[PDB]
């Protein structure tokens, strides 16, 4: 599960050794290694792995499907992208290799989805987009309550604007606020060692009975 | 006499130079009498040096128990803190400089090594250390005259020493200062090689009445410049810097102090709270005009 | 041995403008020129009053002393760590074998 | 001749001369070419020649009013005080106006536009600002156009006028404050020869009493 | 200084310096600019169609009285 280095051989993948039937089916090569890629990867080096992409080109041309899947992904057509990828969930699951981590692609696939097309706004609005994830309303709020669990942007939502605004702007006055837990705490563990001081110099125990 | 000790008895002066006490005894020059052309471009060509270290000849004297700086400076040039014997080749400034300075009385001769460290002192590192080792075995008296430009800058005191290395054969007696001052890795280990071997003079200053007189009147509409400063923005990177170096150090503390450069968790505490003292004071001064102009109400 | 070069300057341009106030007074007084460029220069002072108050300096001064401070905070961070350091060796040094 | 803030600097000899030899209505003709003299729209010292003290309260006295004016008065003054004073030129009363508001903005660090719009009677923003433009353009103000705050930002007066006398006064108003803020500073001078000289005892003992600690 | 050696210019400017059999061509530079105004820096240091490095001993070129210090140097100090 360490797919970075995975998808670093992924990439390497050399047509020139052109044969071995328990190597891999190139459907399930190309797909197989590129979707490793696809959870592993930041955007611009995998489009330099992915667009220029060489070594892989015949392995890239294999599957035209995941070819433009991953394409207009990147291009965020997130609708139809994530309509073909749990439509190929039943096909992984065909694969004996690739169920044992439908979840764990699936998963970051919807994540990096997000990641994807959230970064650039500053409140998001849902009411198209949501036309476009095709997850209800609840169910796309929720999936961005999910989001909350763990997300990035200082961000909340008017319900009734159906609609998020995305994270804060100060960090300075943040970090006065750390500064200020740290100095709270620093002077409570001060307190704590004089008083530790005592103890231990006061020869202060407690006995086993 | 104010005036008696600016009295250069060329007489008298070159008379303690060819004196040679320190080949009785390497430890009789434990004065530095100095007039301020030392402070005055040992400071200000340290600090117009950017960081590139300089060398060469010192004006001066001897009176007494007592080297005596007239003189020293900094060159715009490279390479000190690794020069094999880096100091000399600046002394044809006074190969022609004193000899016509006699010409208007100033019949001095040379007798140190101007220099500076650019940020990071005026002293002679470890290939300096053969310089400064080598040249006081030929040409005692010699001083390592040790003042840090930066140092100055973020301190506010001239931390001057005399530092007659202590020759070949001659251990630090009773008093061998050997200021200890944290080196870069080129020269650490050769410090360590010979942090030992070189006491201080005890170096004062010597001027005129008309002196201190100018520095007054100087003050006296300097004032003006003081509460016009704004440093904070100077070298806040240059606090920043003391950051990545402090937490560094504390980080060599650590793994200094972990099972077992002495103790460097208390150096480093030590040089925390000096630097911290540094930026304080300088957002002292920022705050005091701040408040002061800025508490003008009409 | 900083603010007195303060001190010296602001002195030095305090005997200046106390001429300054000196003649001035008298101007007022009398026997000594009645010029309109006198004070006048003094109005354009009162309205020389506090600069900025703006509230653009007040946050960058809280700015600049908020950073100083924590600065400070942080060498209390020094001092005490390093009391502590010697505190935790001196316990090892007695309570036990350092 | 002399050359400091000032109008044209033909003026002083130049109306020294005339209101010698120039009276009556050639005071009148005199006072027609005061009128355009900017800096100095107030003649302290230059009514100290008895030919402008029968400039004024002779036929001029309206006019030593307006004298006085500049010196003391505004143009809001003439916008309620219209037919008091002498006559004046549309650029002259600008000149007024500008009077008033360079004593404004004199006041304050930056005076709103819609204060000298209604006293000094000025409709729009326009005009308004063509007299702002050309207020600064004299080179007396600093500062730039304080829009935001609708004001006008002012980082340096050339003095208007001699503007007779506060003098006494405003000098001594001035030694009041100096001395203030002077005796504020100073306490804190003190204070620093308490304080970090205390720190020098302070820390000079402590260090003695650490070092008699050892032995 | 020990080793009296010749600095010289592009034009022949050859200088009688007092250094040392150790002394170092960073500080011989020092010596030459406070002696003559030519700064060091375009006072380069060649040694036989090669640079002398400037951080350097001069005896590390086998460098002796008559020996050879190139600056290639500059017109305005001279
Ligand atoms: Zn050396």
């Amino acid at each position: 599960r360490k797919y970075k280095q995975a998808a670093k051989c992924l990439l390497l993948a050399s047509f020139d050794h052109c044969d071995f039937p328990e190597l891999l089916s190139p459907s399930n090569v190309a797909i197989y290694g590129g979707l490793c890629a696809l959870a592993t990867f930041d955007r611009q080096e995998l489009q330099r792995n992915v667009i220029s992409s060489s070594s892989f080109k015949l392995f890239l041309e294999l599957e035209p499907q995941v070819r433009d899947i991953i394409f207009k992904f990147y291009e965020s057509k997130y609708a139809s992208c994530l309509k073909m990828l749990d439509e190929m969930k039943d096909n992984l699951l065909l694969d004996m290799y690739l169920a044992p981590h439908v979840r764990t692609l699936y998963t970051q696939i919807r994540n990096r989805a997000l990641i994807q097309y959230f970064s650039p706004y500053v409140s998001a609005d849902m009411h198209r987009m949501a036309a476009a994830f095709n997850t209800t309303v609840a169910a796309l709020e929720d999936e961005l309550t999910q989001l909350i669990l763990e997300g990035l942007i200082s961000a909340r939502v008017d319900s009734h604007s159906k609609i998020l605004y995305a994270r804060d702007v100060d960090q300075r006055s943040t970090t006065f606020e750390k500064s200020l837990l740290m100095g709270k705490e620093f002077q409570r563990r001060a307190k704590a060692m004089m008083l530790r001081a005592a103890v231990l110099r006061n020869q202060i125990h407690v006995k086993s009975p | 006499s104010i005036d008696e000790i600016y009295k250069y008895d060329k007489k008298q002066q070159q008379e303690i130079l060819a004196a040679k006490p320190w080949t009785k005894d390497h430890h009789y020059f434990k004065y530095c009498k100095i007039s301020a052309l030392a402070l005055l471009k040992m400071v200000m060509h340290a600090r117009s040096g950017g960081n590139l270290e300089v060398m060469g000849l010192m004006l001066g004297k001897v009176d007494g128990e007592t080297m005596i700086i007239m003189d020293s400076f900094a060159l715009p040039v490279e390479g000190t803190e690794t020069r094999v014997n880096a100091q000399a080749a600046a002394y044809e400034y006074m190969a022609a400089y004193i000899e016509n300075a006699k010409q208007v009385g100033r019949l001095e001769n040379a007798i140190g090594w101007y220099h500076s460290h650019p940020g990071y002192g005026c002293w002679l590192s470890g290939i300096d250390v053969s310089t400064q080792m080598l040249n006081q075995q030929f040409q005692e008296p010699f001083v390592a005259v040790v003042i840090d430009p930066t140092r100055t800058i973020s301190a506010g005191k001239v931390n001057l020493g005399a530092f007659r290395t202590y020759p070949k054969g001659y251990k630090p007696p009773d008093e061998g200062p050997s200021e200890y001052q944290t080196i870069p890795l080129n020269k650490i280990e050769d410090f360590g090689v010979h942090c030992k071997q070189y006491y201080a003079l005890e170096v004062s200053y010597f001027k005129s009445s008309l002196d201190r007189k100018l520095l007054e009147l100087l003050w006296n509409k300097y004032w003006v410049n003081t509460l016009s400063s704004s440093s904070l923005l100077t070298n806040a990177d240059y606090t920043t810097g003391q950051v990545f170096d402090l937490s560094e150090k504390l980080e060599q503390s650590e793994a200094q102090l972990g099972r077992g450069s002495e103790d460097k968790l208390a150096k480093a505490t030590r040089d925390s709270c000096k630097t911290t003292i540094e930026a304080i004071h300088g957002l002292m001064s920022q705050v005091i005009k701040d408040k002061l102009f800025n508490q003008i109400n009409i | 041995e900083h603010l007195i070069a303060q001190h010296s300057a602001i002195k030095m341009l305090h005997s200046r403008v106390k001429l300054i106030l000196e003649y001035v007074k008298a101007s007022e007084a009398g026997e000594v020129p009645f010029n309109h460029e006198i004070l006048r220069e003094a109005y354009a002072l009162c309205h020389c009053l506090p600069v900025l108050s703006t509230d653009k300096f007040k946050t960058d001064f809280y700015d600049q002393c908020n950073d100083v401070g924590l600065m400070a905070y942080l060498g209390t961070i020094t001092k005490t760590c390093n009391t502590m350091n010697q505190f935790v060796n001196k316990f090892n040094v007695l309570y036990d074998r350092q | 001749m002399a050359g400091e803030q000032k109008p044209s600097s033909n003026l002083l000899e130049q109306f020294i001369l005339l209101a010698k030899g120039t009276s009556g209505s050639a005071l009148t003709a005199l006072i027609s070419q005061v009128l355009e003299a900017p800096g100095v729209y107030v003649f302290g010292e230059l009514l100290e020649l008895a030919n402008v003290q029968e400039l004024a309260e002779g036929a001029n006295a309206a006019y030593l009013q307006l004298l006085n004016l500049f010196a003391y008065g505004t143009y809001p003054d003439y916008i309620a005080n219209k037919e008091s004073l002498p006559e004046l030129s549309t650029a002259q009363q600008n000149k007024l106006k500008h009077l008033t508001i360079v004593s404004l903005a004199s006041r304050m660090k930056c005076i709103p536009y819609s204060v000298l719009l209604k006293d000094l009677e000025m409709r729009n923003l326009r005009e308004l600002e063509d007299l702002i433009i050309e207020a600064v353009y004299t080179d007396i103000i600093q500062g730039k156009l304080d829009q935001r705050n609708q004001l006008l930002e002012v980082d340096f007066c050339i003095g208007r006028d001699i503007r007779k006398k506060d003098l006494s006064a405003i000098a001594r108003t001035l030694q009041e404050w100096c001395v203030g803020c002077e005796v504020v500073l100073s306490g804190i001078e003190e204070q620093v020869s308490r304080a970090n000289q205390h720190k020098e005892q302070q820390l000079g003992l402590k260090q003695q009493i650490e070092s008699e600690v050892a032995n | 200084g020990s080793m009296l050696i010749k600095v010289k210019t592009l034009t022949g400017k050859e200088i009688e310096i007092d250094i040392e059999p150790t002394d170092k061509v960073e500080r011989i530079k020092e010596r030459v600019e406070e002696k003559e105004g030519i700064p060091p820096q375009q006072q380069r240091l060649i040694y036989s169609g090669k640079q002398m490095n400037d951080e350097k001993t001069a005896a590390d070129y086998k460098i002796m009285g008559g020996s050879v210090l190139h600056l290639v140097l500059a017109l305005r100090g001279g």
